[PDB]
């Protein structure tokens, strides 16, 4: 109680009532944790924090599906430039559309 | 004696009555004997549903219930 | 220090100030500002 | 119009403005 | 400019003139 | 002339193109 | 230049003639 | 606002925060 009163984590004081244990690691193997939890139905998860971000079980289940960080960082730029790419594609497809229709006419003949 | 399901919300306001009832029924000494009975806990005011094979639905609100009072009521129903 | 995250599960995706204010700023900013942001992001990582 | 003028207009316009432009283009084309 | 005006302006442009739009837009944003 | 036919397609505007490829689909 | 003559030409011209048309379209467009 | 400040903020966010950013762009757009 005394630590949770004055720390980075303060909102877990209601969580920490009664008997409780903590899963601690250096790697965010959330999938493995939830996987071994599904084995025993009665056992509940109250949540906590992963990667210094406070969240419960309902958030942890959807988080369990996550690829490598650098490619998501690149996908951020990809999504930002998605609008520009869409404009370029909408501008460039119509000449390509005519060329592909001519090719399809060739194939039909 | 067939199924028991308990809903408690540590996300919302915390009540320990149902919470403590969990470790009372998650004991091996009770689980091994009641192999027919199935227990599941859900995390999201708390709700207890007991689905008897005798066509009885024991519905209990564990907000304003005592820890042991929960157990006493359950005992009275199952033992009959 | 209270992080005060995850407001409500049964709720319309509420946006915590610091992580979402940035989303609105990017949308309001023009492509010219975004273009320099993209180039600097590419310089940092690819 | 002017080629470079249209490019500057797209850059000046916001992101949700661009999405509306693409949607209208598909209906016209 | 205008949302509707920009869309109709692009339609009036010739295909070669549209080609200049692609390269100019690409270099500004990349 | 082969190049003239290509130039006609190249110089033709987007609005009339919406009449070009749609007619090709019909036929 | 008109819409009708382009549509007819695409279908009417033989396979070899259309194949030549595609090659110079890429460089111009 | 500042180009440098916004860029470093994106890199500072963790993967879960980054994933939250990416999905928020998707539903706001399209």
């Amino acid at each position: 109680k005394p630590f949770l009163e004055d720390s980075k984590y303060q909102n877990l004081l209601p969580l920490f009532v009664g008997h409780n244990m903590l899963l601690v690691s250096e790697e965010p193997k959330v999938k493995e944790m939830v996987r071994i939890l599904r084995t025993v139905p009665f056992l509940p998860l109250l949540g906590g924090c992963i990667d210094d971000t406070i969240l419960s079980r309902q958030g942890f289940i959807n988080y369990s599906k996550l690829p490598s960080l650098p490619l998501v960082q690149g996908e951020l730029v990809g999504g930002l430039t998605c609008l520009t790419a869409q404009t370029h594609s909408l501008l460039q497809h119509q000449p390509l559309q005519l060329t592909t229709l001519l090719d399809q006419y060739i194939r039909e003949q | 004696v067939k199924q028991v399901r308990v809903q408690f919300c540590p996300f919302e306001k915390n009540v320990e009555s149902t919470r403590t009832f969990l470790q009372t029924v998650s004991s091996e000494k009770v689980r091994s004997t009641n192999l027919n009975c199935s227990v599941i806990a859900d995390v999201r005011e708390p709700c207890v549903d007991v689905l008897f094979g005798d066509g009885h639905r024991l519905i209990m609100r564990g907000a304003h219930l005592t820890a042991l009072e929960m157990l006493t009521a359950f005992a009275s129903h199952i033992r009959a | 220090e209270a992080l005060a995250g995850a407001p409500l599960d049964n709720a319309p995706k509420e946006y915590p100030p610091k992580i979402q204010q940035l989303v609105q700023d990017i949308a309001s900013l023009t492509l010219l500002e975004i273009s320099d942001l993209n180039e600097l992001l590419k310089k940092t990582l690819k």
